[PDB]
């Protein structure tokens, strides 16, 4: 009855894959970035 | 906006690249040309970071080598025994006689149909 888990909501944990299940993850799959513009 | 009827074949054109398969390419697709910018693509992760060091890279030059080329060529130019070979240069290049041909479209090869080859001719003219 083997379960992935799950993480804390902490961002920590998170980071690495952390989870308390049966399996942990690689990392949480990156999503690109966001760099903040130049002004005029 | 000016050019946007422009722009919307050209973006078009892009896009057909972008969709095209002339990929795992190293060599830059640069014969003879333009400068080249570098960004990547990444959801437009930083276009803007690298085109405002790439102009403020530009502007350090101030395109002094195409300025003081033009100036320098016109400066030439306008020395005597200089213009000389210019214009025999364009003179032997372009000729124009009485009531003679000038540069003329010449449709001597295959082609779709006699009325496209007048099409052409009249859009040459």
């Amino acid at each position: 009855a083997e379960i992935g888990g799950d993480h804390g909501y902490n961002a920590t944990n998170i980071a690495a894959g952390q989870t308390s299940g049966a399996v942990t993850q690689i990392g949480p799959a990156v999503m690109g970035m966001v760099r903040r513009a130049i002004p005029n | 906006s000016l050019f946007a009827p422009w722009a919307k074949m050209d973006e078009r054109n892009f896009k057909d690249q972008e969709k095209e398969d002339l990929v795992s390419i190293t060599a830059p697709k640069l014969d003879d040309g333009a400068r080249e910018f570098e960004v990547s693509s990444n959801e437009a992760a930083s276009p803007y970071n690298a085109a405002f060091q790439t102009i403020f890279g530009s502007y350090e030059p101030g395109m002094k080598t195409t300025r003081e080329l033009i100036d320098t060529y016109r400066n030439l130019m306008n020395n005597y025994e200089v213009d000389n070979a210019v214009s025999e240069i364009v003179s032997d290049a372009i000729v124009y006689e009485d009531d003679t041909e000038v540069v003329a479209l010449n449709l001597d090869k295959s082609k779709f149909s006699p009325k496209i080859k007048n099409m052409m001719l009249d859009e040459f003219s």
